[PDB]
């Protein structure tokens, strides 16, 4: 890969930093560490918060909204490091920002950034 | 044949005749020029109703019929979570469940019983010929066939696209055909990624095909007692209305306080708001729901009365895990959420914003 | 042929198609089974560290486990739980030191106990496996402490609580055989016998010496609690087996794991984990390589397979990359776990053709310690 | 053109044949000076991180600082001290999590003072180094909180305590201009000015707005406090300039990073700290390259250099690797700091003429952020 | 670089792994993070405690002992790891041993390691 | 020349004139027999010597003075630390400021005065013959010159080859002559891994040309006091040892309590042990360093007494830093500690090992 070159989604493997719904990721894809696309690895605390991205599905051309969301509480899991930035704001328009710890709302207050899943929340 | 059913239904839905002193028909309470909600003043406000005798009071908010007959029968769920169902504690099972219950209900319509209301169908002419097509010769005079049927039409009428267009400036934009401008852009983008898509989005992941902005579950966001309505509604200082639980065969005492999520389509021509219509104003409604956001002096205080939101009801079963979100929405977020909430309104009510 | 990744976009891409709703939620590891996995990441002596949980069938991480400096793991081998004894400070490497136990549940991951340890008592050293002990009932953890003297802590995982020291004499590793009693190895030569009661002092009792002191016993031994077998090879790839299923130490016949041609062409253990063994199979595995005689701890790139019993060699793989730590599943059929310091790699192998199967990268910094729990 | 290694190994045998004599004590760093360079790495996220002190005329690594989880560093422009806003938890990613302040010595590096920050309120974010600010008197920090509403944290680090929380618009970024006032950057395109006291509501007054809401201010602007000047460049490379030196926001003509003809062809700043800006010799620097518009996060390996009066452009450096993050000395010849996260090493380079002078390798796990003190 | 050659030592540059005093060091070399050959750090504490090995100097073909010395109190400094092993015997030998963290006597009841230094105490 | 010299001071080493009733000479508490030092029993023990008066006891043990011409001339070193000089408590700069001491002292030769010291060496014709030849016609003659003159030439015999040869099984296994054993060598690796390598070595690092397992500085290591030997002492129930802070111009309260580092050179023939010969055993003295390592019996308890050591006689400036090593000595390590030591004997004394 070069990596200035224009991202290039596919929908063949979730572990891959050019999955489509990892428009946005900004981390690790909570599927390598025992979780899955959608859900947290055990021990970890699923956050409330999210950040959205419009990804591009080469599967049926359409565009969708992904709602990222933390599982948070463990150190960061290491395993299928990925950062991708379609679409993705500074700071000030923190719903499109995706350098921040979502960690919000996880149960036992837990802050700590492990890994990110990646669940659609509508078309674009 | 499914036509003529609701073409029965819209007749039976304007007609005062089906309550004792034939004051009062559905379209009293639901009225179809304010979203199917009460327009009239009584002893509390816009927040409960009168029934047909001109004095009783009921204890919960008239709820718009508007996108009900999306909402999937009661069932409780692969998780645990009841579902579905209708009125604010789903007690009825589904819109032909639940139609009978105003009609015989004192505090609404109060007709004595099923005979009273076959008697009264079959005073009219136009009735006899129009269930006697659909459910059979006779039905009229047994009074549980001829209250089933009225039922039946009822519900029918109901889910029709009268009720649900899916025509808001919000199923525009998602057509294609409109755009929303940057503060209501901005209000999606709130709703969809801060803790309002946990519980009004009727998916947990995915796209709905008719979106309804319910997930239809039962919650307590821990709202206290309207203490008008609840003078009004004669109930007593000491009643408790446990939502859920009082539907008969639910006994799990963590059903206590949950009310089923309503519907946001229309919301901004529904107030006022909640299952006992505490809150005037829309905004109002979404800060309520950033109490147990925080510690700040601000989230504690209700903006209509410069006082504390007050005590719950229901002291017990919050739905805490969502509601605690850890992020307060500022004023400017508030503004955005009930820009974007505005763009719900069905077209025909579109005129209603402005007032 | 396809991949867990692939199978996994191919399941998504369908449940959206059909408009399958599921809510996302925290997951539960996998029932622990005979081919769970279990490799710990000391990350080089880092002061934060990591253990990943693995389903070694399917190649899959299952789960992780948090711990702090140069933790012990320890894996109950009914499934029941996991355990680890580790050690936190106030401000990351600096200021109050916290000995602790915690107890996790091997399906949530969630900590059952957190019992802290007095005194700051833990051994602080280079990943071995046999200096933190379950008693074989699971009801005790034993841990060694090395500083101000050689002593062994006893902590109550039933009554979560720590109980209290055992002075010992100048010994090292606990292997455990009752409720009540552990052998250690003495710097002298001998193994030491110690009995515990609830009060009191430990009754301790000195085996014969059974080494030489120029004969150098390497700091991984295999120990096998349920059949009561101590594996230990030498720098020379001698190995000693020495039988505890009695209660008392039966010194076994010594036996060569290299031939003397070999030796005499410089091959010797070396790596971290050098030895395994597998109970049902009564089979000793052994890391080996052509090396210097003071690079015993350096990877190796073979595996010696012999029968316990006799001493003959079964079987010798080429495994095709830099191994510093092996073990096997304790099932029929088992598998042979090699794990790369330097690939940070668990490679996955059918042990009895040393053929490659899978493989699970990306195991944190410095991976070094495989656990499995003897299920049978 | 002997290295630091051999040059010590010189010395260390010409000690030894001497006979000399040294005792092996704890070293002082050298005093801070124009060219010692700070590289914080964020390792990625990790619980724990480190930040390496440089001596960057030399390219040797003088000294280092544990932290917490994404601290923020801070360091003061005479020398005199430097600070991190840190975070723990008491078992490694979970449990109770302590947010606090430490101030170092600067040759010593021991902590001088550890003030708590109550009520866990610093803003978990990769690290943006306007989060967390000194006054230009040095005596007082003040750190942003996101959650549960924009607010900046006050700490007096004279007196080593926490002071108190303002609350204040929704706004971004910390840039001190006086010992009771600092600017922020707001959403709806101004900035606002807070002046603020010990007790009482700030007096928040907004500049007009100076940008539209589809031109994206990037993450990392450069702020020379001593100049009172901010760098804010946007997605394309277009540059704000913002003097606040009178006390109040000043708009400076906006300036042009690339030609009309290279942002045609695709040229984009991107990175990390993707600007730098030398004070004395009033010039911008910023990382470039040909990229996709949403690869704005990845290295680039050209900066482009320019006068920050008239926007004309002195230089552009090949880089030779592929760097996130740039700085420069504030001294005379200035040095410039190109930081690459993935080759995890710095690379010093001469600012006139671009040529690479030295490098320092091994810089953690993913270094990111360069910060120098302008002690001119 | 084939590790499992016989080590070589050099008396050129204290900053390789094969340099003649680090014959049995484990961890990273202080002199890369602030220290120098035989002094720590700034920040971290110097240990009382020692392990000893027998260190040829080709330059001047004698053995020396070195008694080395661990830096504690900070995460390890991860620069110029390396691990040798001359004359390393196991932990029951611990005089001769290099896994133990031989941060005993350090100021502070400092226990994390941070690097190492070499001293000559003695000929062999 | 100076062999001449050294000749004189091997004269006066064992000649008894230099004591006011002849009863003794250096070499009656300095017993070449003995590496030195002195084997008669007093009142209390071995612990203190008794002076020419038959009576009066020392309040210190007689140290060693082989290898004693190896220590510097007191000094503050650039650290901060004082060093070298002479005594327990280093109170004379160098040997030669030394010799005139005892001779002097009323509890050790007692000599009342210098004048009395040159009457005694001008009534000897060997002393007139050999001091005139070195000093000058009439030396013995002034007082102060010949008490100058002695000093100097019992300083000069000291730093003969005689009183530091390097003979012992050490030295002869450093040049590569012989071997260590098994334990001896066991021994050898703790000393130079523990804590012991940080005071009782020449130096920091690197190595020393002629190492005498000291570095010469002043650590108070918290000894209890020697009752029987205070006692003896007559310097009364209420007297404190200061040690280091003693030396006249030492004002530094932090000096209060510390003692010359002893060379362990011959230690194994040169018990009871400490400036207060309190221990008798070679195995207690090490033991006692373990004391601020831990709360097991080998650290709180006194094996000579089954009782524990005893509060400190000088409770502050304890050299924690260095004994609060946080590792314990066990019965093995204290066992190849002795037989190191026991290396560190000159072949001479060989046979006292016994
Ligand atoms: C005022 C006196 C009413 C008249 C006349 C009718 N209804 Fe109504 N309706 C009313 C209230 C106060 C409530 C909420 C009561 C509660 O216990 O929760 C309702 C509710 C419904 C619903 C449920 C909608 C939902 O839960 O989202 C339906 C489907 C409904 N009502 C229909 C209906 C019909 C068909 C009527 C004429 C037979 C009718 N209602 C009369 C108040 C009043
Ligand atoms: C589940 C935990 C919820 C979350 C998260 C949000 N809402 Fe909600 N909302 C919920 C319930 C159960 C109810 C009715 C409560 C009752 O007992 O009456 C509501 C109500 C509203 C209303 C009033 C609608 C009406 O009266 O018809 C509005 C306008 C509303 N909710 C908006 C809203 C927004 C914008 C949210 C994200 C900030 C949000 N809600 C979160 C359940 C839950
Ligand atoms: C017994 C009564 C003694 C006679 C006769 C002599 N000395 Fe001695 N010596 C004695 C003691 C008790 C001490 C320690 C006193 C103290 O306060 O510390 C000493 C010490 C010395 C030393 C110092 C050695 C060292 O510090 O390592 C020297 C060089 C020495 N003595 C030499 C010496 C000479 C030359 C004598 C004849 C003039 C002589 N001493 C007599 C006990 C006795
Ligand atoms: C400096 C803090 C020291 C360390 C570490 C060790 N020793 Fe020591 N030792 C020290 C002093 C200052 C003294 C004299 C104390 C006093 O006031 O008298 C000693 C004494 C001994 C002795 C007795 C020597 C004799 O009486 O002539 C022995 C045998 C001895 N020391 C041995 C020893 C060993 C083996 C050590 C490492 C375990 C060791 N010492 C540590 C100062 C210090
Ligand atoms: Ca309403
Ligand atoms: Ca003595």
């Amino acid at each position: 890969t070069d990596p200035r070159a224009k991202w290039v989604p596919q929908d063949n493997d979730i572990q891959a930093c050019d999955y489509w719904r990892h428009c946005s990721i900004d981390g690790n894809i909570c599927d390598c560490s025992g979780g899955s696309l959608t859900n947290c690895p055990p021990g970890t605390k699923l956050a409330t918060a999210s950040w959205v991205a419009s990804c591009y599905n080469p599967t049926d051309g359409q565009s969708y909204l992904i709602a990222y969301r933390d599982c948070c509480g463990y150190n960061v899991s290491g395993r299928c490091p990925c950062l991708n930035t379609e679409g993705e704001l500074p700071v000030y328009r923190p719903e499109f920002a995706n350098d921040i710890i979502w960690c919000f709302g996880a149960e036992d207050d837990a802050m700590t950034y492990h890994c990110t899943i990646s669940p659609i929340v509508g078309k674009a | 044949a499914d036509d003529a059913l609701a073409a029965l239904g819209a007749q039976l839905f304007v007609d005062p005749a089906l309550s004792r002193n034939a004051t009062q028909s559905c379209a009293t309470c639901h009225d179809p020029a304010r979203a199917f909600t009460d327009p009239r003043e009584g002893k509390a406000g816009l927040a409960v109703s009168v029934g047909d005798d001109g004095q009783s009071h009921g204890d919960r908010n008239t709820p718009t019929l508007g996108y009900a007959a999306l909402v999937p029968a009661f069932h409780r769920d692969a998780n645990g979570k009841y579902k579905g169902g209708q009125f604010w504690d789903g007690r009825a099972d589904d819109l032909k469940q639940q139609a009978g219950q105003p009609m015989l209900n004192p505090v609404e319509m109060a007709m004595p019983d099923r005979a009273a209301v076959a008697a009264r169908l079959r005073d009219d002419p136009a009735y006899r010929t129009g269930f006697e097509a659909l459910f059979g010769k006779g039905v009229l005079d047994d009074p549980e066939r001829a209250f089933d049927a009225a039922a039946e039409a009822l519900a029918a009428y109901q889910a029709t696209g009268e009720f649900s267009p899916f025509d808001s400036k919000y199923d525009r934009v998602m057509r294609g055909e409109e755009k929303f401008t940057p503060l209501e852009e901005f209000g999606y983008t709130v709703f969809i990624t801060w803790n309002c898509r946990l519980c009004h989005m009727q998916r947990k992941q995915g796209v709905a095909e008719r979106e309804t902005f319910t997930n239809f579950e039962y919650h307590n966001i821990g709202l206290p007692v309207n203490e008008t309505a609840r003078e009004a509604s004669g109930l007593g200082a000491d009643h408790v209305d446990h939502g859920l639980l009082a539907r008969p065969g639910i006994e799990d005492p963590a059903q206590s306080g949950r009310f089923k999520v309503p519907s946001l389509r229309n919301v901004a021509v529904t107030g006022p708001y909640m299952h006992n219509g505490v809150f005037t104003d829309l905004r109002t409604a979404i800060l309520f729901h950033n109490k147990y956001t925080s510690r700040r002096p601000e989230a504690k205080i209700n903006p209509e009365t410069g006082a504390p939101w007050g005590e719950p009801e229901v002291a017990r079963n919050l739905s805490l895990a969502e509601l605690q979100s850890g992020l307060m929405l500022d004023d400017g977020r508030v503004d955005a959420l009930v820009a974007f909430l505005e763009t719900l309104t069905d077209r025909r009510y579109e005129p209603l914003l402005e007032e | 042929q396809e991949t867990q990744g692939q199978a996994a976009a191919r399941a998504a891409a369908a449940d959206l198609a059909a408009g399958q709703d599921d809510e996302p939620r925290i997951l539960e590891a996998p029932a622990p089974d005979a081919r769970r996995v279990y490799v710990n990441d000391p990350a080089h002596f880092a002061a934060v560290t990591q253990q990943f949980v693995i389903d070694g069938e399917a190649g899959r991480v299952i789960g992780m486990i948090d711990g702090g400096f140069l933790p012990n793991p320890v894996v109950a081998d009914d499934g029941s739980f996991i355990a680890h004894a580790s050690t936190v400070f106030s401000r990351i490497a600096r200021g109050e030191r916290t000995d602790y136990v915690e107890v996790f549940d091997p399906v949530t991951l969630l900590p059952t106990a957190d019992i802290e340890l007095p005194d700051a008592p833990r051994f602080l050293v280079g990943t071995y496996p046999w200096m933190t002990s379950l008693t074989p009932d699971g009801k005790t953890l034993l841990f060694y402490q090395f500083s101000p003297a050689p002593a062994v802590g006893v902590v109550d995982l039933e009554g979560k609580a720590f109980k209290r020291m055992l002075d010992v004499p100048d010994c090292y590793h606990i292997f455990p055989t009752a409720p009540d009693t552990f052998f250690m190895h003495c710097r002298d030569g001998s193994l030491a016998k110690v009995a515990f009661g609830t009060e009191g002092t430990p009754e301790i009792t000195h085996t014969e010496v059974f080494h030489p002191e120029d004969e150098f016993l390497i700091n991984h031994p295999a120990y096998s609690q349920k059949a009561g077998r101590l594996v230990w090879p030498t720098y020379t790839g001698k190995i000693h087996q020495i039988d505890l299923s009695s209660g008392d130490a039966k010194f076994l016949p010594a036996v060569e794991a290299l031939t003397e041609a070999e030796r005499a062409d410089g091959w010797r253990p070396g790596g971290w984990q050098q030895v395994a063994y597998h109970r049902a199979l009564d089979r000793i595995y052994l890391l080996v390589d052509q090396r210097d005689e003071w690079r015993h701890k350096t990877a190796s790139r073979f595996v010696v397979v012999l029968d316990a019993k006799t001493g003959e060699r079964l079987a010798k793989f080429e495994m095709g990359h830099e191994i510093d730590s092996i073990n096997v599943s304790q099932d029929e059929k088992p598998l042979l776990y090699a794990l790369s310091t330097g690939d940070k790699t668990l490679y996955i192998h059918d042990a009895e053709s040393g053929e490659e199967l899978r493989s699970v990268n990306q195991l944190g910094h410095g991976p070094q310690v495989i656990t499995t729990a003897d299920m049978g």
